[PDB]
């Protein structure tokens, strides 16, 4: 708690 | 230069409302395809993809791939200026720093042209590969909507855990806990305002409510909404802008 | 353990509106008899008194005593998230800290259930039944009404009962507002107009503020019964004709 | 002695939201003709001309020139005090601080008798008949709207009138706004036409905030006439029902 | 601004 949208995408 | 001439404003009305809350600048992509819009918030927990295709338009024309730097707040501030049923047309030259909105009555003897000031922007532009999700639930936008902004008084966060039976909304905060349950609804003759499940391992995310509540939003422009969802995957809120495009909001889940 | 399922879901949604936004806290009384709350305001100075039958809910079982402390706000909260059509149903145990409100939809689709922290919070004392002067039997909407316009006018309103009918009278600095209610006219076809029952002419001074406080129950019922004697409280009274009554008490007199 | 009885109330109603927020006091002139109120806001930009017939109130008496000065924010309260269908009479003694607003019900069941302070507050323009460059007539509604719109531009509006057509034109911090409104032909009904009297091309920038202030009017009327000549006021005048008629004088801007 | 008098009289 709470993951920002990168982490993910690049 | 680009002219694109659509007539169904609202659209863009709607489109414009369905964002100008949630990401307050933004780059607008232009192309020979279409419009294309990609941003994050200010914190970098959501993320915007609206994509318009030239398909959808009466009149189309691009010749250089432009890209303008817009507010959204100041956008639709100029859209609301605008008829549900009026006629939208953008422009904006090669060279250009404004983009030039004309709605035109149905042919009311009315005439509005307003001129936007565009910005210069350093964006960051994320990649989004193309999954197959766990768990795909399309269901109504009303009850979307409702379920979040409902389960919103309870707590800030909701534990959507998609299964077989059916979806399920879970929220906790200082003054007790909510559970919303929706199940896969066989309307053997309706098609809209059903609940149609595409399970494949059940799913149990943590999601923030204030961004689902964001991206809401944009419920006038679908009668439906798709949520795709895999573990430790964002969430993928999915309305369809009238067989011309998608607009996409991605939400980064909790822990 | 305390289970009732109630079909007729606007009442008690209706009760929470009418409640919330004069007492903040309250205590239920859940016994086999039904639902008795009894309070007062954030200021001490009103006294309301809701009660609901078992006989008139669709499915009633109580077993022990429950005495839960809640927040109105929150339960007028969880009560707006239900359906016009939907089943309530609320439930607790007997050494519980929770009320559960589940809303079924009506063709098993769709199934809230919230569970609200309870709290304790201290308090009840008895109003015995009493003879009044004046009882007028009024429509909740013109009541609700006159107490609105009034409002604009001066913030006490001067509740005057005679054989003619009722009069409600204020001022301020703009000036002063008296509205005359006279007994039914027509023909007897009129039940249901303004009724009154004197026993001795009556002229009392009520706050305003307290009065659309107690206004906000008008869908509850289609009728309004003031009771009013010099010197004892006003009651008024929203009869919920199919479940029980919910009463403010409001004293006179500055 | 003053006594007017009139029957389409919610008229009266809609003219006071026309001037309540533009105006605080203003002083009616009562006389064998009928109702002439003129006053200025408190900024001495704008001017207000209510003139009400004698001929539209279903009973009027009038004696003797009569100067009330009221305050329009609590006749708009006390007159919203009035049922839909309730019949008004207005009232007024020769040598009084008060006017009697009696709203009468049919029937007779309920009877609202409100009495308003007066006040001493006044200060009265004189402004000749003339004749303006251009009269563009057009509807209410558009002319609310575009005045709104354009208000969320920027606050200075620049209208620019000539034989095809009118246009407003404003300019902010988020870019330049340009409404055209031509003049309709072969319009069916003539409530929704945008006709043109042209003697000489017109370009003058009037304030938003004063022509939003003016557009409260619009639910009396379905259509505005707007009256405006080079380094002359504008008139904005809607027209009350076969009554009378409410004229509103803005100031150019340099 | 012109404050309506200016005119008007």
């Amino acid at each position: 708690r709470q993951c920002s949208m990168t982490c993910f995408y690049h | 230069m680009f002219e694109a001439r659509l007539v169904q404003g609202s659209i863009l009305k709607k489109v414009l409302e369905a964002l100008k809350d949630l990401i307050n600048e933004a780059c607008w992509d232009i192309s020979s395809s279409g419009v294309n819009l990609q941003s994050m918030d200010s914190s970098h927990v959501s993320l915007v993809q609206l994509t318009l295709r030239s398909e959808g338009f009466d009149t189309y024309r691009c010749d250089r791939n432009l890209a303008m730097g817009v507010n959204l707040t100041s956008m639709s501030k100029i859209l609301k200026c605008a008829g549900n049923e009026d006629i939208i047309t953008l422009r904006a030259e090669d060279n250009a720093d404004t983009l030039a909105l004309v709605f035109e009555a149905p042919n009311q003897e009315k005439v509005s042209d307003y001129e936007m000031k565009l910005m210069d922007l350093d964006v960051e532009q994320l990649g989004i590969p193309e999954q197959e999700y766990s768990c795909v639930v399309k269901m109504p936008s009303g009850e979307f909507a409702r379920i979040c902004r409902d389960l919103s008084h309870i707590g800030d966060a909701v534990v959507i855990s998609c299964a077989k039976d059916g979806v399920k909304f879970s929220a906790s905060g200082e003054l007790g806990n909510g559970n919303i349950k929706l199940s896969q609804t066989s309307n053997v003759d309706k098609e809209e305002e059903a609940v149609t499940i595409e399970m494949n391992e059940p799913v149990q995310l943590t999601f923030a409510l204030r961004y689902l509540n964001f991206f809401t939003k944009a419920t006038p422009l679908s009668s439906t909404v798709t949520l795709s969802m895999s573990a430790d995957v964002p969430l993928v809120v999915e309305y369809k802008i009238a067989d011309m495009g998608h607009l996409k909001y991605y939400l980064a889940p909790k822990i």
